[PDB]
């Protein structure tokens, strides 16, 4: 019979980074097996047709980055602006949202993220169709949308709508009254913006917390170096290099030297072309998993717990990365609690009494009705507790005094 | 052709390379063939392939207060 | 010929202590352990909760409170009989291993 | 040949078992530590515990 | 017209088993393509990486 209820509340910041994507690379066969050359190529003429699946595997590769970022970026139809007086009811963006007076219309911690984050053998690197201004003006897009809209932009046309408003209603979808919000918007206020700062300062200090962007850079770089160092090898044969074996030899012996460097080589291509396949499977499971986190987060509250921040969800933000999107989601977490004496009924003329909504808390004295996530007490009346039954079944049922608004009305 | 400066080859070049056989129109439109770094290209009308900038959608504004 | 096998890091012991830990979470606290501070509650109300996160109202199980706990317990005890005697319960795990 | 056939069906391998582990850590924590609503993830029938 | 409402529950627990994490092996390179040997690490030093 004893119950916890916490009193007092507290907003929270925290930031989930996902990688998108990776370089959109190629490799022309002929060219890294046998540059240059006549009697390599006529002897890699004869191994069939393995170096075009390579290519089509590769260009395979690559149409699909684009799509990765196109799907998790490219969920807003048209393009939204802030206004041009910014008065949130108290909250200040100006950490997210991209300032005009910057070189580069990029905000803050998009800057930040930027800076933080750090070959000729026919190895080319097609670059990405979009650039990196047009993800700029997608993730502003999203924030304009989400700070004057709400979630109603990706269910139809964009309604605006205040801000205190738009918290007062997502607030009350957690089960927390939304008066709450409107007796506590300067308390709320100051808690947001100093968590923002905090995180500008946490990220910009410790350099790895994006670690998770960072390697895949790495070991994607590391595949390219093992690729080149593999033209210095002889695998076998008598050098390195054709144009020293064609020319100490003959070709009755020079076939067959030949013939060993093609086999090394290709079994080298044939690893890196499969190594990149798994690599691409796994970056586009983590795409997909960005693009479900800004539908049901970003455009949406959710109730599914761990999802979105450790707490009660109420709003997310996102920024771009080098390859990559790093989510600010706005939590919120229950901080100071207490004991009391819970009941799970009240017999008042021998009929039950449930709580339509809230529980049956008491201090010492005296019994109260409070809501589940906020120390609120009001008394108890026939406005928020249903009769069923009689007082029996229950274990547990505790006697008192249930008020009636209308008996003093009907005294007069 | 791809990341040659096209001195060595209607002529118009970009971040991807050089592309011969298309003429570079100021305006934009919905992305038809991708062609590259945000140039993407066309058949539109006499009717010719054009090359041109993306676009991002249809520019908005909501009239937000408080 | 060159075939190790490393150990695992945690150790059936450790990880039998976080089952156990959310368990007794589960039982003392219900889902208020996973969003902050860990807040008591008994267990019938908690129950109440559940049940009223579904539709149907409270006062069915602050009722059947006796016949929920019956059906409860049956229901654990089949669980184990039925586990225990046939041979393809873990089928799932062993695959893997093999 | 016999270790570059053996390490890459391992890599493959390694790919679903991730798949089974971010499976189960997703159920782990949207249902032993919260109630579901999405049907038959938590199953079969409504959910309670 | 005509609605079919139940008057009665049943309370069910059905188990459900997954997967987390396989066995942590690893082999040497040398050693398994031939060790003890001298040969072995002559000519398969200029295999590769
Ligand atoms: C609730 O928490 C804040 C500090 O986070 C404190 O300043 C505020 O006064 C608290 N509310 C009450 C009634 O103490
Ligand atoms: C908002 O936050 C920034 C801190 O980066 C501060 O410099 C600025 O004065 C604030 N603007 C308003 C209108 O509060
Ligand atoms: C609750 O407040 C105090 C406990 O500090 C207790 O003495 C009292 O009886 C209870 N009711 C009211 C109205 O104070
Ligand atoms: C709680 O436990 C004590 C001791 O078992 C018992 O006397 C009491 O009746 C219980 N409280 C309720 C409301 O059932
Ligand atoms: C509740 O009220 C009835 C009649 O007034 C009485 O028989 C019963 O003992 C009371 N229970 C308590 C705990 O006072
Ligand atoms: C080569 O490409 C660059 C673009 O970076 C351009 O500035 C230059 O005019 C081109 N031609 C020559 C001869 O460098
Ligand atoms: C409901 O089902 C149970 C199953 O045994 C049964 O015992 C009970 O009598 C039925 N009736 C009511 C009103 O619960």
């Amino acid at each position: 019979n004893s119950i916890a209820i916490p009193t007092n509340f507290t907003i929270s910041v925290t930031t989930e980074i996902l990688p998108v994507s990776m370089t959109k690379t190629s490799v022309d066969c002929t060219m890294y097996i046998c540059g240059d050359s006549t009697e390599c190529s006529n002897l890699l003429l004869q191994y069939g047709s393995f170096c075009t699946q390579l290519n089509r595997a590769l260009t395979g590769i690559a149409v699909e980055q684009d799509k990765n970022t196109q799907e998790v970026f490219a969920q807003v139809k048209q393009i939204y602006k802030t206004p041009p007086i910014k008065d949130f009811g108290g909250f200040n963006f100006s950490q997210i949202l991209p300032d005009p007076s910057k070189p580069s219309k990029r905000s803050p911690i998009e800057d930040l993220l930027f800076n933080k984050v750090t070959k000729f053998n026919g190895l080319t690197v097609l670059p990405p169709l979009l650039t990196d201004e047009m993800i700029a003006q997608y993730t502003s897009a999203l924030l304009a949308g989400t700070i004057t809209s709400g979630w109603t932009f990706g269910a139809g046309p964009a309604l605006q709508i205040p801000f205190p408003m738009q918290m007062a209603y997502r607030f009350n979808g957690i089960g927390v009254t939304q008066n709450v919000l409107y007796e506590n918007q300067k308390l709320i206020a100051n808690q947001f913006n100093s968590a923002i700062g905090k995180i500008q300062d946490s990220l910009s200090s410790t350099p790895s917390a994006l670690g998770k962007l960072q390697d895949v850079v790495n070991q994607n770089a590391q595949a390219l170096n093992t690729l080149v160092k593999q033209l210095s090898s002889n695998f076998g044969a008598i050098s390195s290099v054709l144009n020293d074996i064609l020319s100490r030899l003959d070709p009755p012996e020079a076939e067959v030297q030949i013939d060993r460097l093609i086999t090394g080589r290709l079994q080298s291509l044939q690893t890196y072309v499969t190594q990149q396949l798994i690599r691409a499977a796994e970056i586009r499971a983590s795409a997909n998993l960005a693009a479900t986190k800004m539908s049901e987060c970003v455009l949406g509250q959710s109730k599914r717990v761990d999802f979105c921040g450790k707490g009660y969800h109420l709003m997310s933000f996102p920024q771009s990365a080098p390859h990559g999107v790093v989510f600010l989601h706005v939590t919120y977490v229950p901080a100071q609690e207490k004991n009391f004496t819970t009941a799970p009924a009240i017999c008042h003329d021998g009929k039950a009494h449930f709580p339509r909504e809230g529980v049956f808390v008491s201090n010492g004295t005296h019994w109260f009705v409070t809501q589940r996530n906020f120390y609120e007490p009001q008394i108890i009346t026939t406005d928020n507790t249903f009769v069923s039954g009689n007082c029996d079944v229950v274990i547990g049922i505790v006697n008192n005094t249930v008020y009636d608004p209308l008996q003093p009305e009907l005294d007069s | 052709y791809q990341d040659v400066n096209c001195t060595e080859v209607n002529v118009f070049q970009t971040r991807a390379g050089c592309l011969i056989g298309a003429e570079h129109v100021n305006n934009s439109y919905e992305c038809d063939i991708p062609i590259g770094a945000g140039i993407c290209a066309s058949y539109q009308t006499s009717q010719s392939i054009i090359a041109y900038t993306m676009s991002l959608g249809a520019e908005n504004s909501v009239a937000y207060s408080n």
